[PDB]
């Protein structure tokens, strides 16, 4: 019930791309597009259609001690600007 | 002689720590603080303060006698 629920709630047509590359044509993909995927949100769009909302970033350290451990991962990371930012380039 | 990465050994123990410019420097200053100094005050008055009163007693008992046996009266 936890699954189809999310399942339910994630799973539509607004939200996911059918993405294709090779030897094909546009309008095949197009084609079997409305052949398969139609029946998903010809009627289903309703319920809160569903607002992210930002994560604020802190500045902060967890260390897990392991001296049993050969060798010392740290990653360490400033908090970077989203995907849409030119200033990613 | 003794340096970070040579010390000792510790297994096991996660640490979290938080930036100094995320949080404040006097967290609940006065509503913490305050009940902490009177358990502390609590945990060690009885021993500090009967040797010092014991100091006190010796002390007012010393000068009063001093200042008595300086002064006659029968003779």
């Amino acid at each position: 019930a936890d699954l189809t629920e999310y399942l339910s709630r994630h799973y539509k047509a607004p939200r996911m791309v059918l993405a294709a590359a090779g030897g094909l044509e546009h309008r095949q993909l197009l084609d079997l597009a409305q052949k398969h995927f139609s029946g998903l949100s010809g009627t289903y769009d309703e319920d809160a259609v569903p607002t992210l909302s930002p994560c604020r970033f802190t500045g902060s350290q967890i260390c897990h001690r392991e001296d049993g451990l050969p060798l010392a991962h740290v990653a360490i990371a400033v908090e970077g600007p989203g995907w849409a930012h030119p200033d990613n380039v | 002689g003794r340096q970070f990465g040579h010390l000792t050994r510790v297994r096991h123990v996660i640490t979290y720590s938080l930036s100094p410019f995320e949080q404040r420097a006097f967290p609940h200053y006065f509503s913490k603080g305050i009940p902490n100094v009177l358990r502390r005050t609590r945990a060690c008055i009885l021993r500090v303060a009967p040797p010092f009163v014991a100091f006190y007693l010796v002390y007012t008992w010393g000068t009063q006698e001093f200042e008595k046996s300086k002064r006659k009266n029968p003779a």
